């Protein structure tokens, strides 16, 4: 059901590096060509959040894009800001999962570059081949293969933007899922679910009395051989 | 008006020279192509386009299928007044181990 | 016994005009045992 | 069971008529008459004039296009025959009506002009108006042609405008009058109006 | 407006409530009538 | 059936046959050999018993005709047996000719 | 930097022949932004581009060349240009799609859809069109699904729709020999506002839009049909198919009254072209194997086509329609021996209408019905006297409005005598909806206030 | 063209061989009820498709009721075939057929 | 005659809730529903009329359960069923009783 | 489109394509055109009178 | 044999068991539980029996009891294909109330496939109803309620012949006295009127007779589907009948009254009828 072998949505990953931030590349997800074609030199000319989330192509209702937006405001942190346009299309396909053309989808995004778009359509969507779209653009479809393929770019961004931790309930429930959906989904890349330690208990605001049900997921070292 | 025109009339399509209804398609066309309707049994694969010199194919037999391939043959098929239950039946009996053939009056 | 009346029917591989209405209507056709046992022609004026 | 099957490769792929050069005048002959048995359906409004009433039924919307079975781009009809089902010539005659609908049948055979594309044969070109990635080639000033980038000669070269369609430069640098050349390599069937697609190595 | 089914122990409960009758351990709750200018049938 | 739709042909007869390996080449679009039909996650597996290359299952697009299930009949498929086995139908006939 | 831009667009076209082709797709994402944004392509960078792309211009058709052609032709709102940049861009439409029926097919998709625009914004929207209607013979194939395609309904706002109704009279005026296609949408869509009108006799939107059609279309088409093109131009070809086209979109619909004003205005201006339509009303009802209700309305198109006008050869009105007065002799000689047979009275829809339509001329023009000498026209003392007490009683099954104007003029002018019969009518006195066709008169008095500008010309009051 | 005419003059001779003209007529020469249950409604849907009419109908807006006003008046332009069921037909018309 | 209907929900924490939450459900069907999501007592149900408009959890929306029968009747009783359970849950089963007013019309049987 | 009312159902060829020269049909297209006036029949007149000038006339 | 075809042994062996299409194996939802087609349960018994014995030639050719992995499974390779087709003879099943029906048993339920699907079809455009006797019917009318005079409709074309009565059907619609419910057009549209207002009931009646935009369908015309009249025929027949004179057609007069069907007095001799609860059909 996939050109990737055997049901796992993991592309060519890395487990055999030495650097902490370089344990998993986004080149496994977003290739070199689309990653370097962003006119990014106009974002941090402005600073206020009203003047940042109102010139992007997509405006959501919630703060699920901007939950780490104040963690990057300096232009010393531009490498993950290319992911924040991808934050603006992290939900760019699934909350419009019903419709699958592009010129109707052009009224969803106020003038983006189309070269930034069709790396996700060619792989992560299952195409309806129709020439009624092809004089315009590339139509597609989302099959029932595509329910847990659409979250790992949070386990390498929302993990990545706060020094490699992920908490359950601001992730299992801001994505609207039950916290038992993920335990059979934790070990799809090499992630480890674990409890409450002796130092990092303050990273959400929990006591020690629910510490056996306070379960965290993080990455420190290359995955244990 | 009763036993055929209940809801079971249709313009089903029959490949003549093998005699089936379940075999043909309304194929997803090429870029400019319109109304690409063909059969798959009386056709053959374009990987077998070999051989008198090799004859130049005439573009009325190059036609895109569903999976993405390209194969060649089995073109003409018209609309035949058929019940769907018969269209159910010749695949019901194909599975049990009987091959089936039909034919029409205009050849 | 139409399970067993095809070992004596497919094996022979016949050609049936299927003109009885227990075979004429299974393809959908006008009946020879009634008011459509023929057709109508149509006079036209000229060539 | 190897060589017996292989005979059908040609009888359903034989070029029905191939044509050599014509008159030595630049053009070539691919206008030709074919009678065909057009199994048409009737016009129940028009059972007082089927000499016209079935002509407006599958014949005037049959013009100026290509089909599957004649293997050529049909152009025009002549000699309207209509056929019967009797040992009868006769002025008035019978039409078999359908036993389900007023849309009757007749298995008549009438005589058609057709244009056909052949392979490797020369054909006329007129400077009509010149394109960007095409040279203007109006075959009989009626239908269009096509080229590619990968099949243009070296001495074929171009100049764009400078003061105020497009200038083309031959092997030495002087434009000519309307008559052009074009050879045939492929065809493309399924556009809106059909056209051919060839090379220029002859 | 939710009259219990044990001993008609009248309660007016909302959502997110611990359902029990309010003298003993019974669960089932009915619902009462409210006046509405509704046109009804008489022939 | 409507008067506004004619039909330009009919059906005359019937003909029979018996399943040979030659007519398995062009009869279908894809093999079927994987045991289960769809796993967890909701997708029907491709190259599967509900393949999309064998019809159109559960409102997906049909990967043989390219249009929706309102215009999809569903297409023929085929297994390949480990050994070519009997047809118990015809077990009453070529038992004796054997 | 102008020399720095010229090498930025010359280094693009090279490596597609080296199969790299880097700098191609970067520009075509810039030519699709609106004019709301200063970071798009502009005047200088485009004409430099449209000549450097034209170095060796056989470089479009490849596996990567659908992304380039579209947004150049989709330069949205392309009438914002000074007359220096405007030259080479219009030339580029004349080089890009001059022979390929694939994107020039998407050009007339634009040039017809941009005819909804005002006329002073279409200085070249139709002059681009008219050039290939005189040079190319067969570009008429793929515009034949482009006429009724770009008709929106009234869900769109007002000024885009009805301005499109005028923008194709420029285009037809140079494309004359074709004749029939351009009407084939605008013949149908007179009915659609009219269907929503007589059942409304949300209604105010039918006031000024009908003012935006009636005074609009019946003036510029009126300047098409002109005496300077009778027998030298293309004027005879105008009349050849504006009768049968009137027959197939005014006659098949009933109770739909704004549509009979097409040829009601341009041929009343003269003498012959009315009489060209006087033979048009003849051939309709006078055959055998025609329709069912063809005897009533077509000769009811002679009722107020004679009465309420002014320019008629009235020596020919008795003369040309003498066959209908010879019908009234033919109806009484050969066809009064059939009534006591199988059947009722309603075989003869031809009799209560065409006799009524000639009596619809009666109450309106009584000074025409007298000569100089003192007699009556065609001996009215016997002709309308013989038809009183016959086997039909033509004073029994009648109309209300006009067939009870039969009471003033019949006595004071001494025409007939029916005053002791009116009491005798209502004792003896499908078919229940047969009155629906025999109650409406085609050319009724005019109600509007700003199309009466055109049609108070040949329209008189009650006397 | 090769074995097209193998199927062009195999039908123009198996129409001679299968025909019977009016001289060798052998069937019952009446306008019978299955015929009357045929040629009305075969013209009635045919006359429903705006076919021409010869006789003035009495406004009787039913497609069936016009043809019985023609059948007892004979301006009915239809021709009946009749099968002798082992490979021979027989021809008629309505002008030389009379009603029960 | 009586037709006691019922409403069973999702055949894990409880995620199906009677009543309304906080979305805006399309009005004009105030005419049958109390804001607790249970209907009235004694109103005239038709086909084209909600019964138990309840508030979801998977989108946090209010879905509407209309009437699947012809039978233009009135609405009578409301029972509330849940589970006696020490880890007690919010009640998730309503068994609503109808009474259909059957006049003796022609074609009945005596 | 393309149904039995829009397209004839079965088409086949009678015989071999009896060939004419390019100038032969210049005498025999006039009977196809001049029998017209004694949408598609609009575009059957104007575009075919402009292919007259392939081998007969000049614009 | 006009084609001169050789008969070969390869047909009489089952190489392939061709699997039925998607639209013929579709799992619907029925009951408290849901599970897919019982054909696919036969197929997914064969594959994991095939693919158990498929992967043993790995264990002999890429070089004892391992030979019994194939022979005593060949008896189940045999038992694969047969119980797909015919399950008269499989392994000894206990009284578990059901062995699974493959195709031929799954054709004929109570030996009723042709008897309910092919020959004895379930039919659209019907009416089942309780009967009643009533006078003033001349033995071939049926008085009908208006609720069967609004539901069963009749296709009928427009012409230059059916306009005056036929525009009355369009202007009522599905409301009352018989009207017009599904207006179609020159191509085959389905323009309903079950929610379109009386503005759209007076509109479409001035629209129905129009020549087609496509001149390829130049002769056709719109079909106003009126309900039922005094001018059409209802066929009616009793269900347990066992003779010829039971399929007796009648015309119909609309009868503004309650909801049953009205047989005439004299007609009860044919149908072998009572009125003790017995009730017969109605077709159209
Ligand atoms: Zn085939
Ligand atoms: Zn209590
Ligand atoms: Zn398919």
């Amino acid at each position: 059901d996939e050109i990737t072998s055997n049901d796992r949505p993991t592309p060519l990953a890395n487990i055999d590096a030495t650097d902490v931030e370089q344990i998993y590349p986004i080149e496994s997800i977003i290739p070199k060509k689309e990653l370097q074609f962003i006119r990014v030199s106009s974002i941090l000319k402005e600073a206020d959040k009203e003047k940042k989330l109102e010139l992007f192509p997509y405006q959501n209702n919630s703060k699920y894009v901007a939950k780490k937006l104040d963690s990057l405001t300096q232009p010393s942190q531009m490498t993950k800001l290319q992911l924040l346009y991808y934050l603006s299309l992290l939900l760019g396909v699934y909350e419009n999962r019903r419709v699958n053309n592009k010129t109707k989808l052009l009224e969803r995004l106020n003038s983006p570059p189309e070269i930034l778009v069709d790396g996700i359509l060619s792989r992560f969507t299952v195409i309806k081949p129709g020439q009624f779209g092809r004089s315009k653009d590339r139509s597609y479809f989302i099959d029932p293969q595509n329910e847990d393929k659409i979250l790992c770019y949070i386990l390498a961004i929302i993990m990545h933007l706060d020094n490699f931790i992920v908490e359950i309930t601001p992730l299992a429930h801001e994505l609207n899922l039950k916290p038992s959906k993920v335990v059979s989904l934790f070990r799809v890349l090499g992630a480890i679910v674990k409890g409450a330690t002796v130092a990092q208990a303050e990273a959400f605001g929990i006591p020690k009395s629910t510490a056996a049900s306070y379960k965290i997921a993080t990455m420190k070292v290359p995955f244990k051989l | 008006d009763r036993l055929l025109n209940s809801s079971d009339y249709t313009q089903a399509s029959v490949c003549r020279e093998c005699g089936s209804i379940l075999t043909t398609q309304q194929s997803v066309p090429r870029i400019g192509s319109i109304s690409t309707v063909c059969c798959r049994r009386c056709s053959m694969r374009f990987e077998d386009a070999k051989k008198g010199e090799k004859i130049f194919i005439d573009d009325s037999q190059i036609w895109e299928d569903g999976q993405g391939n390209k194969f060649v043959g089995g073109n003409e098929t018209t609309t035949v007044a058929i019940p769907f239950v018969l269209k159910y039946l010749d695949s019901e009996l194909s599975a049990m181990g009987i091959r089936l053939r039909y034919n029409v009056e205009p050849k | 016994t139409t399970c067993q009346f095809l070992t004596k029917a497919v094996l022979d591989n016949e050609r049936e005009q299927l003109d009885s209405p227990s075979a004429r209507i299974v393809v959908g056709k006008l009946n020879n045992v009634g008011t459509g046992s023929f057709d109508v022609l149509a006079k036209v004026p000229n060539a | 069971n190897e060589n017996r099957e292989t005979a059908r490769f040609i009888k359903k792929h034989k070029k029905q008529v191939t044509n050599p050069i014509d008159e030595k005048n630049g053009t070539s002959n691919c206008i030709v008459r074919v009678p065909i048995a057009l199994y048409v359906s009737l016009a129940p409004m028009y059972l007082e004039n089927p000499l016209q009433g079935v002509m407006k039924q599958h014949l005037n919307p049959l013009v100026m296009k290509y089909n599957n079975k004649v293997g050529g781009v049909v152009l025009g009809y002549e000699g309207l025959k209509i056929l019967d089902a009797d040992p009868l010539d006769t002025s008035e005659k019978l039409i078999k009506i359908t036993p389900d609908t007023p849309f009757g049948f007749t298995w008549c055979h009438v005589n058609l002009y057709v244009w056909q594309p052949q392979v490797g044969d020369v054909l006329e070109g007129y400077i009509f108006i010149q394109s960007a990635s095409h040279i203007g080639l109006l075959i009989h000033d009626a239908f269009n042609a096509s080229i590619k980038k990968n099949n243009i000669p070296v001495d074929w070269t171009f100049v764009h405008n400078d003061v105020e369609l497009g200038h083309w430069v031959d092997s030495n640098g002087e434009p000519i009058d309307g008559k052009l050349r074009f050879t045939v390599r492929n065809v493309h069937t399924t556009g809106r109006v059909v056209s051919v697609d060839g090379t220029l190595i002859s | 407006k939710y009259i219990c089914a044990e001993c008609s122990s009248k309660l007016s409960l909302s959502r997110t409530d611990a359902v029990r009758c309010k003298d003993c351990g019974h669960r089932i709750l009915l619902k009462a009538r409210t006046k509405r200018l509704v046109q009804f049938e008489a022939r | 059936m409507d008067i506004s739709k004619p039909v330009g042909s009919e059906i005359t007869s019937v003909d029979f046959g018996i399943l040979t390996a030659k007519e398995i080449r062009n009869l279908s679009a894809k093999q079927i050999t994987n045991p289960t039909v769809l796993d967890n996650l909701g997708h029907p597996v491709s190259g599967g018993l509900y393949d999309l290359a064998l019809g159109a299952f559960l409102r997906n697009l049909c990967s043989t005709c390219g249009l929706d299930e309102k215009f999809c009949p569903g297409h023929q498929g085929h297994i390949e047996l480990p050994v070519p086995c009997y047809n118990p139908l015809f077990f009453n006939q070529l038992y004796i000719y054997l | 930097s102008a020399a720095m831009y010229s090498r930025f667009v010359k280094s693009a076209l090279d490596d597609l022949d080296k199969n790299d082709s880097t700098q191609i797709g970067i520009i075509a994402n810039q030519v699709a932004l609106p004019s709301k944004n200063p970071e798009r392509i502009n005047d200088k960078n485009l004409n430099i581009l449209l000549d450097i792309l034209s170095s060796n211009i056989n470089r479009i058709e490849s596996s990567r060349g659908t992304f380039l052609i579209q947004s150049i032709i989709n330069f949205e709102k392309w009438w914002e240009l000074p007359p220096h940049t405007l030259s080479k861009y219009i030339y580029f439409i004349k080089i890009l799609c001059s022979s390929i029926p694939k994107w020039w097919q998407d050009v007339s998709m634009i040039l017809v859809s941009c005819f909804i625009l005002p006329i002073k914004q279409t200085v070249c929207h139709h002059d681009m069109l008219k050039y290939f209607l005189r040079m190319i013979p067969s570009s008429m194939g793929f515009i034949d699904t482009y006429l009724a395609k770009f008709f929106p309904n009234k869900n769109d706002t007002r000024r885009k729709l009805v301005n499109y109704t005028s923008n194709l009279l420029k285009l037809r005026g140079y494309c004359s020999e074709l004749g029939f296609q351009i009407w084939s949408l605008l013949i149908e869509k007179i009915i659609s506002i009219d269907v929503e009108l007589q059942n409304e006799l949300g209604i105010k939107e039918l006031s000024t839009k009908l003012d935006s059609i009636l005074t609009l279309v019946s003036t510029h088409v009126e300047e098409q049909v002109t005496p300077e093109s009778l027998e030298s131009g293309e004027g005879v070809g105008v009349f050849n198919t504006l009768t049968t086209l009137f027959k197939t979109h005014v006659l098949p619909t009933y109770y739909t009254r704004s549509i009979q004003y097409i040829m009601f205005h341009v041929s009343q201006q003269q003498l012959e072209l009315m009489d060209s339509f006087l033979v048009t009303l003849i051939d309709i009802s006078f055959a055998v194997n025609e329709a069912a209700e063809k005897k009533i309305k077509s000769l009811q198109y002679l009722g107020s086509y004679i009465a309420r006008a002014k320019k008629l050869s009235r020596t020919q009105i008795i003369f040309v329609a003498s066959y209908l007065t010879s019908w009234l002799n033919r109806y009484v000689i050969e066809r009064e021996e059939e009534v006591d047979q199988r059947g009722g009275m309603e075989r003869f829809k031809h009799f209560y209408a065409a006799f009524q339509a000639l009596c619809y001329i009666f109450c309106f023009r009584h000074n025409i019905f007298r000569d100089t000498d003192g007699n009556w026209e065609c001996e009215l003392d016997k002709f309308f006297q013989r038809m009183v007490i016959s086997k039909f009683n033509p004073l029994k099954f009648c109309n209300e409005n006009v067939m009870l104007m039969f009471a003033r003029i019949a006595q004071q002018e001494s025409v007939a005598y029916c005053f002791s019969i009116i009491e005798n009518n209502n004792n003896e006195r499908t078919r229940q909806q047969f009155i629906d066709l025999q109650s409406y008169f085609p050319y009724d008095p005019l109600f509007l206030k700003n199309y009466k500008i055109l049609m108070k010309e040949y329209y008189i009051e009650w006397s | 063209p090769e074995d097209f005419q193998q199927h062009e003059q195999i039908r123009r001779k198996t129409l001679k061989e299968k025909a019977i003209p009016k001289d060798q007529r052998a069937t019952t020469p009446y306008m019978t009820k299955y015929e009357r249950a045929r040629i009305l409604g075969t013209r009635a849907l045919q006359i429903s498709m705006n076919a021409p009419v010869f006789v003035d109908l009495e406004g009787e807006t039913d497609p069936l009721r016009i043809a019985m006003k023609e059948l007892a008046e004979k301006k009915i332009p239809l021709v009946i075939r009749r099968y002798l069921p082992d490979g021979s037909f027989e021809d008629w018309s309505v002008e030389e057929l009379i009603v029960d | 005659m009586y037709k006691t209907e019922k409403v069973d929900l999702a055949l894990d924490p409880i995620t199906q809730h009677f009543g309304f939450g906080n979305d805006e459900w399309p009005k004009e069907w105030l005419e049958k529903l109390d804001e607790d999501g249970l209907p009235y007592i004694g109103t005239y149900v038709e086909e084209g009329d909600p019964i138990c408009a309840y508030f979801d959890d998977t989108l946090n929306k209010t879905k509407i359960k209309t009437y699947h029968s012809s039978e233009p009747a009135y609405i009578e009783e409301v029972n509330l069923i849940g589970d006696e359970s020490n880890k007690f849950q919010e009640l998730q089963t309503v068994s609503i009783k109808y009474r259909i007013r059957r006049t003796p019309q022609i074609g009945d049987k005596f | 489109t393309a149904t039995t009312l829009n397209t004839p159902v079965v088409i086949h060829a009678t015989q071999l394509p009896q060939h004419v020269s390019t100038d032969e049909v210049l005498q025999f297209l006039e009977s196809f055109i001049d029998e017209k006036e004694n949408t598609n029949l609009s575009s059957s007149i104007s575009q075919l009178k402009r292919i007259q000038r392939d081998f007969k006339g000049l614009p | 044999n006009l084609s001169r075809k050789l008969v070969k042994a390869d047909s009489f062996f089952m190489d392939v068991l061709v699997v039925p299409p998607t639209r013929f194996r579709l799992p619907s939802k029925l009951g408290e539980e849901v599970h897919e087609n019982s054909q696919n349960q036969l197929l997914s018994k064969v594959l994991t029996t095939s693919l158990l014995i498929r992967d043993l030639n790995d264990d002999l050719s890429k070089l004892r009891v391992i030979f019994s992995r194939l022979m005593n499974a060949f008896v189940t390779i045999q038992n694969d294909v047969n119980a797909f087709i015919d399950s008269t003879k499989a392994q000894g099943r206990t009284s578990g109330k059901v062995p699974i029906p493959g195709v031929k048993q799954a054709l004929e339920k109570k030996e009723g496939l042709f008897r309910k699907h092919m020959m004895g079809k379930r039919v659209n455009y019907a009416a089942r109803s309780v009967i009643s006797p009533d006078p003033n019917i001349e033995t071939n009318e049926i008085g009908v309620p208006p609720v069967f005079a609004v539901k069963l409709t009749y296709p009928e074309p427009v012409t230059a012949y059916n306009i005056a009565e036929l525009r009355q059907a369009v202007i009522n619609g599905p409301d009352k006295w018989p009207g017009a419910t599904q207006i179609q057009n020159e191509d085959g549209s389905l323009v309903s009127l079950i929610g379109m207002s009386v503005e759209q009931r007076k509109a479409l009646a001035n629209q129905l007779l129009t020549p087609s935009s496509n001149v390829s369908t130049h002769t056709l015309n719109k079909k106003v589907y009126r309900h039922i009249k005094n001018r059409d025929v209802v066929l009616m027949n009793r269900q347990p009948t066992l003779h010829k004179a039971s399929m007796m057609g009648h015309k119909v007069r609309v009868l503004p009254n309650e909801k049953t069907l009205r047989l005439h007095y004299a007609n009860t001799g044919a149908y072998n009828a009572d009125f003790d609860g017995d009730e017969m059909n109605m077709h159209f």
